[PDB]
Formats: structure tokens, sequence, C-alpha cells
């Protein structure tokens, strides 16, 4: 049951347990229990290397969990500069709303990150 | 024929600089803390092994505010369920400190790994209860919010003494000043962050501090984190499937309309009652804890009244829990400024422990 094993890999920064479960086939959108992807939980936690080969191996950019929430937002929310450049582009929408009504450029403005606002801006 | 004089090493430890100077020996790596490696030394003046956290926050405006915050707070701060600062190393000239050493007493252990081991004894969840509020009143008596209460930064030693440590994320909070819109909005560790935070952005107050308390009590009970949500709203998510959705009035009194609207949106939910969580628990501890973990923040229990509430009626002694002389005041506030001031700053707070200083 791959796609569990990956999702767990993915949080937990395991930039090799995640290179093999791809190359054994493991699903790259595989869902977890609220709708998150390994995209979501790699570029929650700012695991760039991760993120990219999930984007190379055809992650879902704009994957939305139970909550409207998107790799996007979670990238915004913990200010990770580089995997934010990187989302956008392969083409995450800037405009998403989680269900609170929240952009990745919302999320920027409350955290007073200007450094992230000028990116989402380009 | 040149004075072949050979002394040598900054000690080393896992490739990085760790200069300690001749007084501190004997070094052992133990992790990782914000902005550098802990390692624990053997002080050679007081005879002990303590801990040492360098730090290296120059190249950031944020990291030297939180460094400057954690210095003058502590600093001030002296009272025994707080961890102190003993010593602070850096170079003797602004230009050359790249690094600063914090050196703190040492702790066997911590609550965040004794509840990874441990099923604690209600004697146990007791006391050290009472110990994080005893702390807690005088950080708060001092207008100082900690904003990252969790079990890990409860340090343990092995008579039981329990110390309130890691004040990066700590700030002054004058309350003859209006704080609403001035504070920094992502504070606290997910899994003991108010709901407020979330919901009143920007406008939270000292009792997000309880909130937390009331998550690590939750913990204590059942060695488990009661709201382990994965991102904001699944946080949010965790908290009302158990308080279950907010009252009438409660929800009356969210400042944020967009908030407000959120959480109509939300199928309603039932409260889950506290001993059907926590059948073995204590049922004061239940009490208090119901007190913590209100969902709004006006009604949510205060620390001088959580310390007399009575399952804590064994220790509590107000003539024997001291509140901070000096409370800080809004100038101390005033940290938004050039990394390059801030520098300064943090070097001038620092002299007093540089070698030879008088007075």
């Amino acid at each position: 049951d791959l796609g569990k094993k990956l999702l767990e890999a993915a949080r937990a920064g395991q930039d090799d347990e995640v290179r093999i479960l791809m190359a054994n086939g493991a699903d790259v959108n595989a869902l977890d229990e609220d709708g998150l992807t390994p995209l979501h939980l790699a570029a929650q936690l700012g695991h760039l290397e991760i993120v990219e080969v999930l984007l190379k191996y055809g992650a879902d950019v704009n994957a939305e969990d139970n909550f409207g929430i998107t790799p996007l937002h979670l990238a915004a929310i913990r200010g990770h500069l580089e995997i934010v450049e990187v989302l956008l582009k392969h083409g995450a929408d800037v405009n998403a709303q989680d269900k609170f009504g929240k952009t990745a450029f919302d999320i920027s403005i409350d955290n007073g990150n200007e450094d992230l606002a000028e990116i989402l801006q380009k | 024929h040149a004075m072949a004089a050979a002394a040598a090493g900054p000690e080393m430890v896992r490739g990085q600089v760790f200069d300690v100077g001749p007084r501190y020996t004997n070094l052992s790596y133990i992790g990782e803390g914000a902005y550098g490696m802990v390692c624990s030394a053997y002080d050679n003046l007081n005879k002990v092994r303590v801990a040492i956290k360098k730090i290296s926050p120059f190249e950031h405006q944020t990291y030297c505010q939180r460094t400057l915050r954690e210095i003058k707070i502590l600093l001030r701060f002296r009272h025994e369920n707080i961890i102190g600062i003993n010593d602070i190393i850096r170079a003797p000239t602004i230009e050359q400190m790249k690094d600063v050493y914090i050196v703190q007493d040492l702790m066997e252990t911590d609550l965040y790994k004794l509840l990874k081991t441990q099923h604690l004894s209600n004697d146990h969840i007791c006391y050290f209860l009472y110990q994080i509020l005893r702390g807690l009143k005088y950080i708060h008596s001092a207008n100082v919010l900690h904003r990252d209460l969790k079990p890990s930064n409860l340090l343990l030693n092995t008579t039981c003494d329990l110390k309130i440590c890691d004040f990066g994320l700590a700030r002054v909070a004058d309350p003859d000043h209006d704080h609403t819109g001035f504070l920094t909005e992502y504070v606290a560790t997910r899994w003991y962050r108010a709901p407020e935070i979330m919901l009143n952005s920007k406008g939270y107050t000292k009792s997000i501090d309880i909130w937390s308390v009331g998550c690590i009590l939750a913990e204590m009970l059942s060695n488990r984190p009661i709201f382990p949500g994965k991102h904001y709203l699944d946080q949010l998510n965790h908290i009302l499937g158990i308080l279950g959705s907010p009252s009438q009035e409660d929800l009356n009194c969210i400042i944020n309309l967009k908030a407000r609207n959120y959480l109509l949106s939300l199928p309603h939910k039932n409260k889950v009652p506290w001993n059907r969580l926590f059948p073995n628990a204590d049922s004061k501890a239940l009490d208090l804890l119901d007190k913590m973990l209100t969902f709004n923040p006006h009604k949510r229990i205060e620390v001088e009244q959580a310390l007399a509430h009575p399952y804590l009626e064994q220790y509590y002694d107000p003539s024997d829990e001291p509140i901070a002389e000096a409370p800080f005041k809004f100038d101390m506030e005033l940290d938004d400024l050039p990394k390059e001031k801030l520098k300064e700053l943090i070097f001038e707070e620092t002299a007093r422990f540089q070698p030879g200083y008088r007075s």
C-alpha cells in the first residue's frame, strides 16, 4: 500500500525513501484521510528536493485538500520562498482560496512577509 | 627562528566552531536550537555540566529580534520555574561577533521526552501543573506573553523541578497600550495554538498561554496531544471537534468577520464530555482543564485563579508564588529596527558578561 508509505515519507524529509517509493510505482497523488497529497506535505515542511521530484513524477500542483488548502498555501504560511517560486513556475493558481477565504497572497499580508508578497506579484 | 608558539584550536563540533573559551570544556552535542547547535559542557568554575546554545542571528532581522527578546527577558527574570542565563559569550568587538553563546542550567530531561516513555502518576501531573502555573504567574505579571508553551519547553530534573525555557517566541505587551493589530500573527506551536490566534488575528492576549497549559494538561493525562491538527484549518477542526461548535454568545464575540463567517459555514458539532475522553482522570483535574480549554479567551481562567483551583490545593501558597517586581513596559517592545541596530543592542546587552567588565 504505497501511497500511504509515500505520504508518511514526504512528511518526514525522507529524500531517499521518497525517491525509492517513486521507483516502485507509488501513486504521486496519494490522498490522505483529509485530502492531503505528498506535494502538500513536502511543501509544508520546506523539503525542496522532494517537492521538485514529486512535480517531475506528475504531482497535481493545484491539489485541494478537504479544507481548500493547496500546496501553495502551505509553502506560504511557513514562508518557504524557494518552494513558492517553484510552485508558481509549475502553474499553481495564486488566487486559490481556502474555505476560510484566504489566498497565498492574503497569508503573506497577514504575516508581514514582504519578501513573499513581491514573489506573488511577479 | 620565530617563536614557534603553538596555541591553536577553537574546539570543533560536527565541523562547526564551538568556541566557548577555556571556561567550558568537554563538549557534547545535544541537538538543535532555532539558530544553532546546542552543546553540553563542563563549567570549570561552577564544577557542573551546563547547556550552551550557539546562536547566529545576525543575517535576519527576525532572528535578531527573537534573540534580543530572549536575552532581555531572561536576564531580567528571576524565578525558580524559569530557566536563567548564567553566562553569555561572544567576541570582544562588534565586527568580530558573528555568534553568541548562551549558557544555562543543564536539565536531565523534559516533559515531551518524559511523556514519550511514561504514564505519569497523578501526583506527578499535579506537581508539574502547579509548577507550570507558578512560573507562568510570574511571566504574566511581567507583562510578558510566552507564546510557545509545550511539553518540550518544560525542562525537568530528577527531583521533579520543572523550568520553563525557550523564550525566543516571547514578547512584552504592556496593557497600558492597545495592542490590537500590533501582535505577530502566527505564534505558538500548532497543536498548542489557541483558537483566537487563528480567529482574532493579531488581537490575542496573554491567555493564549493558558490555552497552551490546557493542552499540556490534556497531554499529561493521556500521553497524546489532544488537538493534533495538520494545518490551521484542521487545527480549528480538532478544537471544535471536542469543545463542540461555539455558542451564539461566544460566536458574537469573534472580532473578525471573515472568521465569524467561516465558523457559521461549519456543520454543527456536539461537545465531547471531558470524562468521556479521560475516564481515568481525577475529576478536579477535568474541572480545571475545562476552565483552561475555554473557547472564548474572556471566559478562560487566568493564571492566579488557576493556582487557587481545588486541584492544586496541596501546593497553592500565594505567599510563595512571587511576581515580577519591575514589570516590562511599552518602550521595551519597540524592536522593529534594522538588523544592524539590533546587533548593536545585542552587543550592548551582553557586555556585562565580557571578561573584566566592571560593574
